[PDB]
């Protein structure tokens, strides 16, 4: 039988589908190690990366690096959002929403790559005393310096949705593949993922560096 | 006449209404709602007696 | 000239809006912005259809296509392939993708996350005083 | 606990106090800006130099970014070097 | 630390700094980079840059025609947009110059 | 100097300090010194200088050493033609420094004096009761400490604008 | 102010031969114990007027303000804002009931000293009318005002004090 | 110091009593319309800044 | 340090002074830190002298910034702070 | 592959250094115009608090200089990729297919592979710029007024202190369900979470 | 022609009377 | 004279004798020890 009602595992899927396309096709991203949709019957799904020795903190993060990291926050709404409609969009979604949100106020109050706001530091990440494991440091700025940072902040989130809505849109059928695959299988690999991908045309993005 | 004050009272006379004397209370509060009844029947009560 | 009944009119809100019977727990602001934003859904079909193919898909009657459209033509869809001209376009940065360019930045932040038709509609929910409120969407106040 | 010192919400968003927080912000953001023009302005009319300082610079040595995983100044080839760089070009 | 041999360094730093890259066909490209790759490699230990006051200061390092006196200092190329078709300037000329001793 | 801080001594080699003292540092505090204790000469009932100097073990101030009376406000009296004077002599430098050096290339030597002369105007009006329009009310409180904060008032917004309007007046004045 | 209402005790004996910690003194003779169970509204008028007579006779002899007031108004300050709020004599609102007041609490709470000294004069002897809190679990305290209320209130407190 | 203090438009009081666009300068980017940038007195742009330089200046109004 | 503090009659009430030397304290304590400021052997490692604090601010801390304009804080960018 | 992207590393790596040297030596041994010099880059707060209270603007221009040389000789030497990437191939900036290729290079930020500037040259210049503005009281004097004094803005009116001083526990007893709020109601127990 | 991706910018507030006196009062 | 009378803190404070402006400077180097 099944515990869970129809609509609930379709928008879970897609939810996932959504995320582990964009997080495959998108250059120098974390390899995926497995996509669960409410397994044993517990309500919840996820997408875990393998997790890695090799990556060294001390080398820098580009520009390029920091946007891809926001498109695949934001694939997963962008494809409940696509395929099934805005009034049926959940908010389960919502840690990746947070998480694209820092990444973009980190590159604009704390590595000066906005236009308008200049090379002013205005955000410190810092780490506790070992909950999460690190806070911020802020500062106190006017309305004006407020809002131009503001104006900033939204075109980034805004043309960050806009590509991940182009890089769904022209991979339909690998996803229509990968989220039947999630619909019947229940539960799959990385090395699994990336053969339903590969045996249905998918399109990666360029990589111009 | 010099054993006189000027320490300043604010909420003296006219200034014991919304305002209270405060020239930007009305740019950073909005008016309450008590505010509103009280001046309706104040201008019902003065508006009023001209035909009473 | 076009004919609409019960069932588009519901499977089309549904889509766009989601439960219909709640229109007072949610104001009638709401419900009259999300109305025209249905209204302008309809009025050409290739929009009409995809939406009309969702709701199908969603409810997963016995005629569920398999899947719904995809939003993109399968002519836009090959000249964004690799053996595309357009395939370089997928390289800018994300400030080659901004729908918005704006030279004036205003004091509110509803005028700027908002539509000038959502401010005119929404402004009179906000925490602000009278003279504020007026200095807010259309100049004619 | 509420917030008290409510001021302006007409055409800004003020609190009491603050006024010296648009005069701070305004210096800073010019001075920044300034020094970053003159920089350029003298870097602008000196590229040979530095086209020739970097060929040297890569073929001494230099710290791989992927290599080293756990300069603030200058060795003492490099300082030669510099210093006939600029008496040169 | 890494080393790297002389050619890779020219290679790697290419048209290094000119100031009108951007709008040189790959061509020219390559082969402004190959001749003084070779310049900078072979004749390194003597190679000086001609006298400043013969060239440098008259402003022949950068040369525009929409600007014939430099009140820009030399910012032309990126302050004055293209002149279109039939206008005061049609063509535009732009030259860069290095010279070395 | 204590820890990290650091920044007024001028003779350890160090990178904060330099060694002789640059001249035209020197000239400045002696401008300084020399207008407050002018305005210290000039004064009626003021207290009476002992020695002047300038940078005193090498510290970037100036130093004017007052002798007063203890026969004449047994350590109790305080009256208000003193407090004025001692803010109008603690203005002096700052005076005297922008009206010779120009006003732009003035430095933080006169810092602390500024800092002493608006806390007097703080406590004549907001302590003392000798404000006109604030009248004779108590206002501050000491907040028990071990952001730095000495003070704490709770008074309303608007009468804190009266208030500071008539701080910043008697400023202007002096 | 003894003979026009009749509240004010009587001064017994004036002196300023530096003794002890104070340079000078005033004394004044106790009633009885009745007299010092209550707080009417005169007699608080009354020991009001008594904080602030020191400054304002030195500024009327001397003719010039000194330090002298610091020390007057802190005390008056706090007995005018007992007078407004926790006793409820003024007329603030129409009658003189505000909506919030900071009653005392006990001795208890601190970490308490011992001496060999009598009871002050009024200060200690005045507090005999107020009744603290005394156990944690039955202590009221109201919504503190808005800052919109704050205002009306001081100003009555500085209304009280003008007079 | 009673009787001193400043006057509102700047004394002392003691106790008792448009930009030249003509040559080059003048076909910069948009050079005339409102979305140029700020100039000086003798047409150059505010802090030295050029079309070139990473960051954007503050129009006035 | 070996262990003022006008709480006590706010809050408890405790008022065991007498007048005349409360007065004498303000007095003292009104002339001390106005008066006192740099002069020898009186006037020195002095907590009472709110001059001395500035100056240890003004060459021991970085920049203090001023309260923000945001709402559910206290006056700066941060909650209330612990009571124990 | 990799080679492409270690030249695009490896170049913007040199020229950094290259320019900040190349600003250091300018600046010490060329500007005065015995012995060649060279800085030390370090920026203490004893060094910030005597450059920030005795010395002119000027100074503090050229310490700027010598801080954000690397990044501007980072970009005079980068490659515009907007330009190859249009052309190798032809509401959005890159929607617009017409503007002759030059005048359409512009719609946008150039393709810079290094961009963004480096934390501790950022606190360094602002926190020397906040000095003097806040500790060197010219052109503004009357911003002295509200210095070391508190206004009350967010918390109880009067408020007795706690068991370190006065042994009263009902300030702390309220204090805990403010922080039952907090978490119940604002943020949740980590960052992304709705509520608890 | 176009746009350029530098253009400035600009704020636009409109600060009441009372205001415009305060922040003068204390701009000396 | 008198130029103590147009002393004007709005259009800024100087006064008689010329601008002693005279200044130097060696490398940030040399002035920082």
């Amino acid at each position: 039988p099944d515990p869970i009602p129809p609509q609930l595992r379709r928008a879970v899927s897609v939810y996932e589908a959504g995320k582990a396309l964009l997080a495959y096709i998108t250059p120098d991203y974390e390899e995926i190690a497995r996509v669960s949709v409410c397994p044993l019957n517990v309500l919840t799904g996820f997408t875990l990366f393998v997790e890695d020795e090799d990556k060294n903190v001390n080398a820098i993060l580009t520009r390029s690096e920091l946007e891809g990291r926001m498109v695949v926050h934001l694939a997963g709404r962008c494809a409940e959002k696509l395929v099934m409609g805005e009034g049926q969009m959940t908010g389960m979604g919502s840690p990746d929403l947070f998480h694209a949100n820092l990444i973009a106020r980190e590159m604009i109050m704390s590595m000066g790559m906005g236009r308008r706001t200049g090379p002013i530091d205005l955000l410190r990440v810092a780490a506790t005393s070992e909950g999460d494991p690190f806070y911020y440091h802020t500062t106190d700025m006017s309305t004006e310096q407020a809002r131009v940072a503001l104006a900033e902040v939204v075109e980034l989130l805004d043309a960050a949705e806009a590509k991940a809505m182009y890089g769904l849109a022209i991979n339909w059928r690998a996803l229509q593949a990968l989220t039947q695959a999630l619909l019947d299988r229940g539960t799959i690999t990385g090395k699994e993922v990336a053969h339903i991908l590969e045996s249905n045309g998918v399109i990666h993005f360029p990589d111009p560096y | 006449a010099a054993a006189k004050l000027d320490m300043t009272i604010f909420t003296e006379g006219a200034n014991s209404r919304w305002p209270y004397g405060i020239e930007w209370l009305d740019d950073a509060y909005p008016k309450p709602y008590w505010v509103q009844q009280q001046e309706a029947e104040a201008a019902e009560a003065q508006a009023k007696q001209p035909a009473a | 000239e076009l004919r609409l009944d019960d069932a588009t009119l519901a499977a089309v809100s549904r889509t766009l809006m989601g439960r219909l019977d709640v229109v007072d727990l949610i104001g009638r602001n709401t419900a009259v912005e999300a109305a025209e934003r249905v209204r302008d859904a309809l009025l050409h079909p290739e929009t009409r259809e995809r939406l009309l193919a969702m709701r199908r898909w969603v409810e997963g009657g016995p005629g569920a296509p398999e899947f719904p459209p995809s939003p993109l033509s399968p002519e836009q869809t090959a000249a964004m392939s690799p053996s595309g001209p357009l395939y370089g376009n997928l390289a800018l940065n994300l400030d080659w993708w901004r729908r918005r360019q704006d030279n004036v930045i205003s004091w509110s932040a509803m005028e700027i996350l908002m539509s000038r038709r959502q401010v005119d509609l929404y402004k009179q929910d906000a925490d602000m005083t009278e003279g504020a409120i007026a200095k807010l969407g259309p100049p004619p106040a | 606990p509420k917030r008290r010192r409510w001021l302006l919400n007409n055409g800004s968003w003020n609190f009491w106090f603050n006024f010296d927080k648009l005069y701070s912000e305004e210096i800073v953001t010019t001075w920044i800006l300034e020094s970053l023009i003159q920089t350029y302005k003298y870097l602008h009319k000196n590229t040979e130099l530095l086209d020739f300082v970097t060929n040297k610079f890569i073929t001494l040595g230099y710290i791989a970014p992927e290599n080293a995983n756990l300069q603030s100044e200058l060795l003492s080839t490099k300082e030669i070097i510099l210093t006939n760089s600029f008496k040169r070009f | 630390t890494e080393s790297y041999p002389a050619a890779v360094a020219n290679d790697i730093i290419g048209m290094g700094s000119w100031r009108l890259k951007d709008d040189v066909d790959p061509v020219i490209e390559f082969l402004v980079a190959r001749l003084e790759g070779c310049w900078r490699e072979i004749l390194d230990t003597d190679l000086c840059l001609y006298p400043r006051e013969k060239w440098k200061e008259q402003g022949w390092d950068l040369v525009d025609s929409m600007d014939p006196h430099q009140e820009l200092e030399g910012f032309s190329y990126a302050d004055i947009p293209d002149p279109a078709k039939g206008e005061a300037g049609y063509p535009r000329l732009q030259l860069e110059n290095r010279v070395y001793c | 100097t204590a820890g990290d801080g650091g920044g007024l001594v001028g003779g350890e080699g160090v990178e904060g300090s330099p060694d002789p003292i640059p001249p035209q540092l020197r000239r400045a505090v002696s401008v300084y010194e020399a207008g407050k204790a002018l305005l210290a000469y000039i004064t009626p009932d003021y207290e009476e200088i002992a020695r002047v100097s300038v940078c005193p073990l090498n510290v970037l101030t100036g130093f004017t050493l007052f002798v007063e009376d203890e026969d004449k406000n047994v350590n109790a009296i305080l009256t208000r033609s003193e407090l004025e004077g001692r803010m109008v002599v603690h203005l002096a430098g700052r005076c005297a420094e922008k009206l010779v050096m120009g006003e732009g290339q003035m430095t933080g030597m006169g810092s602390p004096d500024l800092f002493h002369a608006n806390l007097i105007a703080r406590e004549m009006i907001m302590s003392m009761g000798m404000g006109r329009r604030t009248g004779p009310i108590d206002l501050l409180r000491v907040a028990a400490t071990s952001p730095f904060y000495y003070h704490t008032t709770d008074m309303s917004t608007e009468q804190a604008r009266v208030a500071l309007a008539e701080v910043v007046e008697l400023l202007d004045a002096a | 102010l003894r003979d026009r209402y009749g509240r004010v005790e009587l001064v017994e004996r004036v002196s300023i031969q530096p003794k002890g910690r104070a340079y000078s003194r005033t004394m004044f003779q106790r009633g009885t114990d009745e007299e010092y169970q209550l707080m009417t509204r005169g007699r608080l008028l009354d020991r009001i007027r008594l904080a602030l007579a020191g400054g304002f006779a030195v500024r009327t002899a001397l003719g010039e303000e000194t330090n002298f007031t610091a020390a007057d108004i802190k005390r008056a300050t706090r007995m005018a804002k007992k007078y407004v709020f926790y006793y409820g004599f003024s007329e603030a609102g129409g009658a003189g009931i505000t909506t919030w007041a900071n009653q005392p609490y006990s001795g208890d709470f601190v970490i308490g000293q011992q001496r060999a000294r009598k009871v002050v004069s009024t200060d200690a002897m005045d507090a005999f009318a107020d009744w603290p809190t005394v156990s944690e679990d039955f202590r009221f305290d109201a919504p503190s005002p808005s800052d919109v209320t704050w205002h009306r209130y001081t100003d009555e407190v500085r209304r009280v004090l003008k007079g | 110091t009673t009787g001193f203090g400043w006057d509102p438009d700047g004394s002392l009081r003691y106790p008792f009593k448009t930009p030249d666009l003509s040559g080059a300068r003048g076909k910069t980017w948009f050079a005339g319309t409102a979305y140029d940038a700020p100039r000086n007195a003798d047409g150059t742009f505010k802090h030295g800044w050029h079309w070139n330089m990473p960051f954007s200046v503050k129009t006035e109004l | 340090r070996r262990p003022n503090g006008s709480f006590k009659e706010d809050f408890f009430g405790s008022q065991r002074d007498e007048v005349h030397e409360k007065n004498q304290v303000v007095y003292q304590l009104t002339r001390h830190a106005i008066t006192h400021y740099k002069k020898p052997f009186k006037g020195d490692y002095s907590l009472a002298i709110p001059t001395n604090l500035y100056v240890t601010d003004l060459f021991l801390k970085l920049p203090t910034q001023s309260i923000s304009n945001l709402t559910n804080v206290e006056n700066h960018n941060l909650s209330i702070k612990n009571k124990i | 592959k990799k080679s492409f992207k270690k030249k695009y590393k490896d170049k913007a790596i040199i020229y950094y250094e290259v320019g900040k040297f190349v600003l250091n030596y300018f600046l010490n041994n060329q500007l005065t115009q015995d012995i060649t010099i060279f800085g030390n880059d370090f920026l203490n707060l004893k060094t910030i608090n005597y450059l920030s209270l005795y010395n002119s603007k000027n100074k503090i221009l050229l310490q700027l200089m010598l801080i954000f040389g690397g990044k501007i000789s980072q970009l005079l030497s980068s490659k515009n990729l907007v330009k190859s990437l249009k052309q190798a191939s032809i509401g959005m900036p890159l929607g617009q297919t017409h503007l002759l290729p030059k005048a359409l290079s512009v719609l946008a930020k150039p393709m810079i592979f290094s961009d963004g500037y480096n934390n501790q040259n950022l606190k360094t210049a602002t926190t020397l710029l906040l000095s003097f503005i806040h500790k060197r009281y010219l052109y503004r004097k009357n911003l002295i007024v509200p210095k070391l004094l508190s206004f009350a803005d967010g918390n109880i009116l009067d408020e007795p202190p706690s068991p370190p001083f006065s042994s009263l526990l009902i300030p702390a007893k309220r204090f805990e369900n403010y922080k039952r709020f907090f978490r119940d109601t604002l943020t949740g127990d980590k960052m992304g979470q709705r509520k608890s | 022609h176009g746009w350029h991706w530098n253009m400035p910018f600009s704020v636009k507030t409109e600060l009441p009377d009372w205001y415009k006196k305060e922040v003068e009062r204390y701009s000396y | 004279s008198n130029w103590w009378a147009s002393i004007n803190r709005k259009t800024g404070i100087r006064g008689p004798d010329p601008a002693p402006a005279e200044e130097h400077t060696n490398g940030p180097a040399r002035d920082i020890i």
